[PDB]
């Protein structure tokens, strides 16, 4: 059904499952020769580069949050706060 | 003389009870261990079984042959296999012993270490000789056999030390003690009523002056005096098992200075 | 294992250099942890040591038979008649330094059985290999090169952990996994795919 | 099953002392504990070694080829 | 028994009291008797405590009882869990048992109840009354080799091509 | 080997237990853990 | 003063296994029940004609030793003839931590 | 069930496990044999190419190497054969099945699996010999011994797969278990036992060693701490250095029994800025306890930092106890001769306290207690006597055993064994029983045939007088059997039946998880809980705190929370508040001040309406007690000079605080209303601890301190919330079934057979009872 | 770079509660009948029996790794026979105008009582203790 | 099976030196010397002697894990005095002491009967 970027209702923060999966997912790509959006301070381990992209919040992904009834909310790694 | 001195007490061909005085504990032990594990010796390390009918299986005897102590006084002039340029061993790094037995006697024939035979050139030096201390003169019973049971071997002895295996070590045991009257309180005796009575006294109390109640606790007291007693197997005369000890240990402490140099 | 349900396995081997010794010279062959006593409450095992450490010196095959007229007190006397502390303990020096061990250790013989089931008869690894025929899943047993189990319970934990992908992975890419075709009409495997 | 050359724990040679000890039993008719001390085995470690070993070999020997 | 209570002064004090313990169970009547507090009366047979007092109260009992089964061993479990369970066993309507005769009959798709005690029997009567399965169940996906909607999969991840530009 | 020779089996009302009558005839401590425990006894 | 009969010895209530266990009258009742199942997972000399037996799988302990501590019950269990372990110089203490 | 719901799998190994006090907590020793067998598919990338070609060059036999290269053309190059073995040029895109290497995360586990924790991820550490070597403390979670236990290891495969292990399954994360809102790994055996000894005031350490010990803690800042004692010989206290392992910032107040900031018995426990100030360190301080050291470090410093702690602590202790030696032997089981005879009669005095009642009933002179046979009433006392004896017989040996007895020591540290054990070995065994009723009459009217019929005396119904030291008697022996034998039985029943319960429970709640809206639903959509746990908090972030507002006389309450700016004796003495003197009287403040109080007041009644018991200690998110403790020494607050908080500053921020403690976020009423609810309980605690008077008279917070204490609470709370994703259903199940396996077993159906009853919703319960007040 | 306390006390009693090497001590002051003392002490390197004349001192001087000997010829505020170093944890108010402070030297506790160290006793860890005769 | 070869307890393997000296940064003027194919025997010893040199502010050593023959020794000294040099002496000192003992022992042995 979708939901406006306003009227948004989820948690402003990133869930462990999310972050967990983002890094993974991102690694996977990086490990696949996808483009890396951060300067590698010399890093060479994908999941480690991923940890970097994720701290300069330079990961081009979007976490779609399905709700019990099907509608979803879309947040960007950008927005989502990362406490953990 | 200059520093750490000794006062040998009893002393035979197999033991060397003695007293090490004015040294650091570390040093006493350091030595002890050295004696136990790193003194180069000789012993069987390869058995080429040609024929055997005994009830002891091949590798069994094998193991035994290794344990059987061998002469090793000139050891210090028989290169370790790994260094001698010969493809897999030579008179210049190894000793060869043969073994043959047959059940001629209609009543159990014994195979003793004396039945070993040296077939490699000795080059004139005390080595590779099955050491005997048995009254009769046949030491260490290798194995028995019946009717027509045979046993043709061939061994090769090499250097090696108690690190690579004990069958090499010459030590076999070593007494060690100090502060017979707990003066540094290096312990806390466990009792039910009174330590003194329940916890036996050591023959080594005498050689050191008793307590003297009143006296406060001596704290600046360290550890002079140790009552060792290097025993021995025979591969080496109890003395060398103590000299070569102080020797090998010393060489090591050098190869650190030597390495500090090439660096 | 001893003879008191004291089953336990090796953790490491040491040599006389590193081994804790008793002035006499002697050193142990075994070194079981003190903790394995208080709750097992097997004192018999504890006693056998004393009885044996005695009949080891006297050479009089100690008797530890069931209910009899023997005592612990009755033995501590015999061991004392020999010079070593009446309870078994002895002074010992820490092999690395050679310093004394503040406390004493209950030292002395004990019979120990070497039960079968050794390690190199179980160590087992597999990364793909023989595959069953009916199922097409890894075969069973270390004997046939088989694979290990990831059953219900181990799943239930991954679900717990919330480890979605890893679950799918154990379940597919590392076991079954198969590519079939369907009809968008009648949801069956009917389809006759000539991938060519 | 044959005497154990050398003592486990301690290390001292002990493979010869079989017959010597075994004799101090039938002939010189003595009691274990003492026999040992005479053979030189003083500490229980290298003591228990003899006092226990059961010479099965003799039984083994008694078969045939 | 030992029952703590509000002293007039404010403190909480040990104001013990006598109480009767039964050995049979007929609530609906022992309740209507003179002399007792028909407000604090409690039977461990929640089955009963639910037919009389009412489900909601029942839950409170079912829980209370279960809690006592874990505390009698000196172990502690955080509410939430026994709570959740007690709840699952009660929402539906009355007392739904954690057994083949209960929670395994609910509107949950086939494939899921499949993985428990009646398997084929359950499958058969699925193609019979042409059931439809959502594949929202954990089990479901596991059987298909699909990433289930669980933690790591309670959502989707996408490449916002837009933000994939300001990044360079 | 001996032990195995003196063994007892018992198919399928509180058997598993250790009975008084079991004194002197069957061993009290020798029996298999869990499963068929107390169903197999040693004389 | 009625005793019709009297037990040869009490230790005869035990069975094969238990009769090897030392001081059994000094253990938590169960600790014996286990030991009455491990002595069956041990190694020794199951016969002496083994150098002539072609049985699938078998273990012989190089240097068997008749136990120091014993039981009169062993004499009939022919133990001192075919033991199943070794008298080892034990040391109950904490060391490396292994 | 056996093919789809569970399968045999590849990339898996199993062997025997053994302890190795030299591995970090989160590691695991993989034997080279296996590291060389197991493989990981890495994808050739400029980042590695080099490293990878090396492994490929190395081959499948050396260790750090590989054994399979695969190019785009979907073809396997078997490194062990192929005439091109050493040749090969890699290609970006190709993959290289290589060997498992140091630090490849893997899933380790021990069946039976019934915990999130029965399976955790470890750092792989390739080691020789053949056994998985795992750290000790991570033992209890897997619930394993080294008595020949085997464990399974699974190896990840996708770069994202690993991700899931290291980010959610790694051991350091499992430290605080939600199944019981407390840590779940601790310190045991040697490390524990030893950690106590090393602590004692009595225990002093000299230079030569202190130095080595320092060296062992790998994160030592190279600052040989200043000796406690310097006088003749510079010495160090155990406590002194074990504290080198304890990281800065930590804090800890204990208070056992006789504790007094000078704890003579050296009880309690107090650690400041991470330096042990006083109190023996044992099970209660460094074990898997509630307010434990671990419990803190974790929630405070980090999950990674706490994992590193086990390491340090262990190494230090272990190395010390390594030399300080330790052991146990029979002598520890024998107490003072007089204490023996004193017991022999304490038993015998208990035999006549029985005999008397035996005859006193053999005459029909006993009042039949209500609801019990004259018989049932006879036994009930008998047993109660013998046991009353058996226990105090022990309490004698338990006290006559010296602070040097090893066995006792182990009991104190709590590393092993308990009271009963001492008793049964040294004093008196006990009265054997079967089904409650002491050994029965199998033999017509008597126990054994060694007894004259109708002999009810204890020496027949099954009472063992001797101790395990003395040795049972034939009769005693047999009875103890029959009795012990009962255990071995049900144990093997409470194991089979437990397994089922545990399973159902799971299948019954799989589908349940917390959904993004913060509701708890299953696979249909059916709400089960409208807020996980009636509060939305992840069990993991919770501790026992105290709701001071509840307990305490109506009197004390006033003297503590009441503030009246219109009274010389009920106002804040200006010695506390900067603007104190200029407040006394101000009427517009007295209203805030009075609002505050008419609230703390409402809170009271409210709480007393919920927790009737009067019990004040409850599990809740955000540990405020400690949150302040830090604020304290973090701003070196001096208890002398005055604060600088406007009374508004306070009361008007505490309010603004509650405002940001959001659980649910909805934009309407029905939702933004459940909000206030799910919080309510918390705030009470909140308003309780941040009450004006308190805030200024007990913990002299400045504005800085306060504004900080506030920030922390809000965020530390927003952390304790529950993550929409958690598969709470399974969790809950396990959390219950799990401890339902550890159940190893005043006269009612209780325990496992009971729990079975309950779940089955059985109509005919053995015991039906019912309490009426 | 100062000193922070001076006085002499008398041991009312010495207590060994299952501590072979250390006994806690309580003594009184030979001046103000206010200053009482409670201090744990190593009765092995510095024996002490009931009723004696001990001299107590404090001060924070004569925090970077501690250097071994060498000082065999350097500074030495050691004109005593017992010198510990620990920290002070609490500053209690024993009613009235009485202020007491507790101390701990990694295991050895201490309690002081009086009222004139209002500006003498700091509140920092630094706090060497001393004893003579 | 996985059991290493016994002789890896004393024989250095391909490309390794008895010593490896890494400069400790944790504190100024101090070092971490890694001794290969060695152990307590020589470690503890060079540690004690090394503790006498009044110029040695710090000195301890440790076997990182029983499985491997090797150990780390950390030494700290007074500025203007390189520790490497300190190590030297402390060994010479150890040798010399031994040089005497080898002598003084034999002295007493020659004077013996048996
Ligand atoms: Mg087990
Ligand atoms: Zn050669
Ligand atoms: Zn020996």
């Amino acid at each position: 059904k979708a939901i406006p970027k306003d009227q948004r209702a989820t948690t402003p923060y990133m869930t462990k499952y999310e972050r967990a999966r983002i890094l993974g997912t991102r690694a996977l790509q990086i490990s696949m020769n996808a483009p890396v959006f951060v300067d590698l301070e010399g890093e060479t381990d994908p999941l480690r580069i991923a940890m970097k992209e994720l701290a300069e919040k330079k990961i081009p992904l979007v976490i779609r949050r399905y709700l019990p009834d099907g509608s979803f909310e879309d947040w960007s790694v950008e927005e989502l706060i990362v406490d953990l | 003389e200059e520093g750490p001195q000794v006062k040998i007490r009893e002393a035979s061909k197999d033991n060397v009870d003695f007293i090490l005085s004015n040294v650091d504990l570390a040093m006493a032990n350091s030595l002890r261990r050295v004696m136990i594990a790193e003194i180069p010796t000789l012993a069987i390390d390869s058995v080429e079984v040609e024929t055997n009918t005994t009830v002891l299986a091949d590798e069994f005897i094998a193991h035994r042959l290794g344990l059987i102590p061998l002469q090793s006084m000139d050891i210090e002039q028989l290169e370790y296999s790994r260094d001698c340029f010969c493809e897999d061993h030579c008179d210049k790094c190894s000793v060869v012993l043969t073994l043959q037995a047959f059940g001629e006697s209609e009543s159990t024939t014994n195979v003793y270490s004396k039945d070993l035979v040296i077939v490699s050139n000795l080059m004139g030096r005390n080595i590779g000789h099955p050491i005997i201390q048995d009254k009769e003169g046949n030491g260490v019973l290798i194995c028995k056999l019946r009717k027509g049971q045979e046993l043709k071997l061939t061994c090769v002895a090499k250097k090696g030390i108690a690190k690579e295996h004990a069958k090499w070590g010459p030590a076999a045991a070593i007494e060690f003690e100090y502060d017979p009257w707990n003066k540094l309180k290096h312990t806390d005796y466990w009792y039910e009523q009174d330590s003194a009575k329940e916890w036996p006294q050591s023959k080594n109390c005498e050689y050191e002056d008793p307590p003297n109640e009143g006296d406060p606790f001596d704290y600046k007291a360290q550890a002079d005096t140790f009552y060792m007693n290097v025993e021995s197997v025979g591969s080496i005369p109890v003395d060398q098992v103590v000299v070569r000890g102080i020797d090998t240990l010393q060489k090591k402490v050098a190869s650190i200075l030597l390495a500090l140099t090439q660096m | 294992a001893s003879r008191h349900g004291q089953k336990g396995t090796i953790g490491i081997t040491y040599r006389r250099e590193d081994m804790p010794f008793t002035a006499e010279g002697i050193v142990p062959d075994l070194i079981i942890n003190p903790h394995a006593i208080p709750s097992r409450m097997t004192v018999a095992h504890l006693i056998e040591c004393l009885l044996s450490k005695v009949a080891a010196l006297s050479g009089n095959e100690g008797d530890a038979s069931p209910f009899t007229d023997i005592t612990v007190e009755g033995i501590s006397k015999l061991l004392r008649e020999h010079g070593y502390q009446s309870r078994g303990f002895e002074v010992m020096y820490n092999g690395h330094t050679g310093k004394k061990l503040m406390a004493q250790i209950f030292f002395g013989p004990t019979y120990y059985q070497r039960l079968r089931h050794m390690v190199d008869d179980k160590i087992h690894a597999r990364a793909r290999g023989p595959m069953q025929v009916l199922t097409r899943q890894p075969v069973e047993g270390r004997s046939r090169d088989g694979g290990l189990r990831f059953g219900e319970m181990e799943r239930d934990c991954m679900i717990a952990h919330g480890a979605a992908s890893f679950l799918k992975e154990r379940l597919m890419e590392a076991s079954d996994a198969f590519r079939v075709h369907i009809c968008g009409i009648c949801g069956l495997m009917t389809v006759i795919a000539k991938l060519n | 099953m044959i005497v154990p050359v050398r003592c486990f724990s301690c290390g001292k040679v002990v493979g010869d002392k079989w017959e010597s000890y075994l004799n101090l039993l039938q002939e010189d008719e003595l009691d274990e504990g003492t026999a040992l001390s005479r053979l030189g085995l003083k500490r229980y470690c290298c003591r228990r070694m003899i006092l226990t070993h059961v010479d099965l070999i003799e039984k083994f020997l008694r078969y045939n080829p | 028994y030992d029952r703590k209570v509000p002293s007039p002064t404010g403190e909480y004090v040990k104001e013990p009291e006598w109480v009767l313990e039964t050995d049979g169970v007929n609530l609906s009547e022992v309740m209507t008797v003179p002399g007792i507090d028909p407000t604090r009366i409690y039977t461990n047979s929640f089955i009963d405590i639910m037919e009389v007092l009412g489900i909601e109260a029942g839950r409170a009992a079912l829980y209370k009882e279960v809690y006592n089964v874990i505390a009698s061993d000196g172990s502690y479990v955080n509410y939430r869990h026994m709570a959740l369970l007690v709840d699952v066993m009660t929402t539906q309507g009355g007392l739904t048992s954690v057994t083949r005769h209960g929670f395994n009959r609910s509107n949950t798709g086939a494939l899921m109840r499949c993985s428990f005690e009646e398997t084929v029997e359950i499958l058969f009567e699925a193609g019979a009354s042409a059931e439809l399965d959502d594949c929202r169940g954990v089990s479901e996906n596991v059987i298909l080799g699909q990433m289930a909607p669980i933690g790591t999969g309670a959502f989707d991840v996408m490449i916002d091509e837009e933000s994939l530009v300001k990044y360079m | 080997t001996l032990s195995h020779l003196r063994r007892t089996n018992t198919p399928i009302a509180k058997p598993r237990q250790l009975h008084n009558t079991h004194w002197g005839l069957v061993c009290p401590a020798e029996t298999p853990e869990g499963q068929a425990c107390g169903l197999v006894k040693n004389l | 003063t009625t005793f019709t009969h009297c037990e040869i010895h009490p230790s005869m209530i035990l069975g094969v296994a238990a009769s090897i266990i030392p001081f059994p009258d000094h253990n938590q009742s169960p600790r014996n029940t286990y030991q009455s199942a491990m002595g069956k997972q041990a190694m020794g000399v199951f016969l002496t004609n083994y150098n002539v037996r072609m049985d699938t799988m078998a273990n012989i302990l190089y240097y068997p030793q008749k136990p120091l501590g014993t039981t009169r019950a062993m004499e009939y269990l022919k133990f001192r003839e075919l033991p199943a372990g070794q008298n080892a110089i034990v040391a109950i203490a904490c060391y490396s931590g292994y | 069930r056996g093919n789809l719901m569970g399968k045999r799998v590849d990339f898996s190994a199993r062997t025997v496990i053994s302890g190795d006090p030299n591995l970090e907590l989160d590691q695991v020793g993989v034997p080279k044999s296996i590291a060389k067998t197991l493989t990981y598919p890495e994808v050739v990338t400029p980042y590695n190419i080099d490293r990878l070609t090396q492994l490929v060059r190395n081959g499948p036999n050396e260790h750090p190497g590989a054994k399979y290269v695969i190019r785009d053309s979907g073809d396997r190059i078997d490194l062990r054969y192929s005439k091109r073995a050493g040749d090969i040029q890699l290609q970006y895109g190709w993959k290289v099945e290589r060997h498992i290497m140091d630090n490849d995360p893997v899933l380790f586990n021990r069946q039976p699996s019934l915990h999130k924790m029965s399976m955790m991820a470890h750092r792989v550490k390739v080691i020789p010999y053949s056994t998985f070597r795992l750290n000790l403390s991570v033992t209890s979670p897997y619930n394993a011994d080294f008595d020949g236990d085997e464990m399974n290891l699974h190896v990840p495969q996708s770069e994202e797969t690993r991700a899931e292990l290291s980010q959610l399954c790694a051991v350091p994360l499992q430290i605080v278990s939600p199944q019981s809102n407390k840590p779940c790994m601790g310190i045991v055996q040697d490390t524990l036992c030893g950690i106590r000894k090393l602590t004692l005031r009595d225990t002093f350490i000299e230079l030569d060693q202190v130095l080595n010990m320092l060296y062992w803690v790998p994160d030592w800042d190279g600052v040989i701490p200043t000796p406690a004692i310097i006088k003749p010989k510079p010495l160090w206290s155990g406590k002194q250095i074990l504290s080198v392992a304890i990281p800065n910032g930590i804090h800890l107040q204990r208070f056992d029994e006789g504790t007094t900031l000078l704890s003579p018995k050296d009880n309690g426990m107090l650690i400041i800025d991470g330096q042990i100030i006083f109190g023996v360190v044992e099970k209660k301080t460094v074990g898997s306890s509630n307010g434990g050291l671990i419990h803190v470090v974790t929630r405070e410093k980090g999950p990674q930092v706490c994992a590193k702690l086990f390491g340090n602590i262990q190494k230090v202790v272990n190395f010390w106890l390594l030399h300080n030696g330790f052991s146990t032997g029979i002598g520890d089981t024998i107490a003072d001769g007089p204490t023996m005879r004193e017991i022999t009669e304490t038993i015998a005095e208990a035999k006549k306290k029985v005999l008397d009642v035996t005859k006193e009933a053999q005459a029909n002179l006993l009042t039949a207690k209500h609801g019990m046979t004259l018989r049932e009433s006879f036994e009930d006392n008998v047993v109660r006597f013998l046991n009353e004896a058996r226990d105090k017989a022990g309490r004698l040996a338990e006290v006559n055993l010296k602070d040097l007895n090893n066995v006792k020591q182990m009991v104190m540290a709590g590393s092993k064994g308990s009271f009963i054990n001492i008793a049964q070995m040294s004093a008196c065994v006990g009265q054997q029983s079967v089904e409650g009723k002491r050994i029965a009459f199998g033999f017509v009217d008597r126990t054994l045939p060694h007894f004259s019929k109708d002999d009810y005396s204890p020496e027949s119904k099954g009472f063992v007088e001797n101790s395990y030291l003395r040795g049972l008697t034939p009769q005693e022996f047999f009875f103890h059997a029959m009795g012990g034998r009962e255990g071995l039985i049900d144990t093997a029943v409470k194991t089979a039946e437990t397994g089922y319960i545990q399973r159902r429970l799971v299948k019954a709640l799989e589908d349940i998880m917390v959904h993004y809206d913060n509701t708890t639903r299953n696979s249909l959509g059916n709400v089960i809980q409208f807020i996980y746990g009636e509060d939305g908090m992840d069990a993991a972030h919770i501790e026992k705190q105290s709701l001071d507002t509840i307990g305490g006389s109506d009197a004390a309450f006033e003297k503590r929370y009441r503030v009246d700016l219109l009274n010389t004796d009920h106002t804040l003495d200006p010695s506390l508040l900067e603007s104190g003197s200029e407040i006394l009287g101000d009427l517009k403040l007295q209203v805030l001040l009075d609002e505050e109080y008419k609230q703390l007041v409402k809170d009271r009644k409210f709480l007393r309406e919920v927790f009737v018991d009067g019990e004040a200690n409850w599990p809740l998110p955000v540990n405020i007690r400690r949150i302040i403790q830090n604020a304290q020494q973090t701003f070196h607050i001096d208890h002398t000079k005055p604060s600088d908080l406007t009374i508004k500053d306070i009361v008007l921020g505490v309010k603004d605080l509650q405002e940001n403690l959001l659980v649910l976020r909805g934009k309407n009423e029905i939702i933004q209303n459940a909000q206030r609810d799910a919080v309510t309980l918390f705030c009470c605690l909140l308003r309780s601890r941040l009450a004006t008077r308190r805030v200024l008279q007990e913990y002299r917070l400045t504005k800085q301190a306060f504004d900080w204490v506030l920030s922390n609470i809000e965020a530390q709370f927003l952390r304790s919330v529950v993550h929409p994703g958690e598969m709470v259903g399974v969790l809950a199940a396990q959390s219950i079934g799990e401890p339902a396996t550890q159940m190893t077993l005043k006269k009612v159906t209780s325990g496992v057979p009971r729990l079975k009853e309950i779940l089955n919703v059985a109509k005919n319960m053995k015991t039906p009872s019912l309490t009426v007040y | 770079s100062n000193t922070l306390f001076d006085d002499i006390f008398q041991v009312s009693e010495v207590d060994p509660g299952r501590y072979n090497k250390v006994c806690r001590i309580e003594a009184a002051s030979t001046t103000q009948d206010q200053c009482k003392l409670t201090l744990d002490i190593n009765v092995e390197l510095f024996p002490v029996a009931a009723q004696d004349s001990l001299t107590v001192t404090i001060a924070s001087s004569l925090t970077r790794s501690w250097r071994p000997p060498q000082a065999g010829d350097r500074s030495l505020a050691d004109d005593y026979d017992y010198v510990m170093y620990g920290t002070a944890y609490k500053f209690e108010e024993v009613s009235k105008d009485l202020i007491a402070v507790y101390y701990s030297f990694g295991g050895l506790l201490m309690r002081l009582e009086g009222n004139y160290r209002n500006l003498n006793n700091l509140k920092q860890e630094n706090a060497y203790l001393l004893i003579r005769r | 099976m996985n059991a290493p070869d016994r002789f890896e307890l004393f024989l250095l393997g391909e490309g390794e030196s008895k010593l490896k000296i890494d400069p400790d940064t944790k504190a100024p003027n101090a070092v971490v010397i890694t001794f290969e194919k060695e152990d307590h025997t020589l470690g503890n010893l060079i540690r004690a002697e090394l503790l006498n040199d009044r110029k040695v502010l710090f000195a301890a050593y440790k076997v990182e894990h029983p499985f491997f023959a090797r150990f780390k020794l950390r030494i700290q000294t007074t500025e203007g005095y390189d520790p490497k040099d300190a190590l030297k002496n402390a060994c010479n000192s150890i040798i010399n002491k031994l040089g005497a003992l080898k002598t003084n022992f034999e002295t007493e042995w020659n004077l013996q009967t048996l």
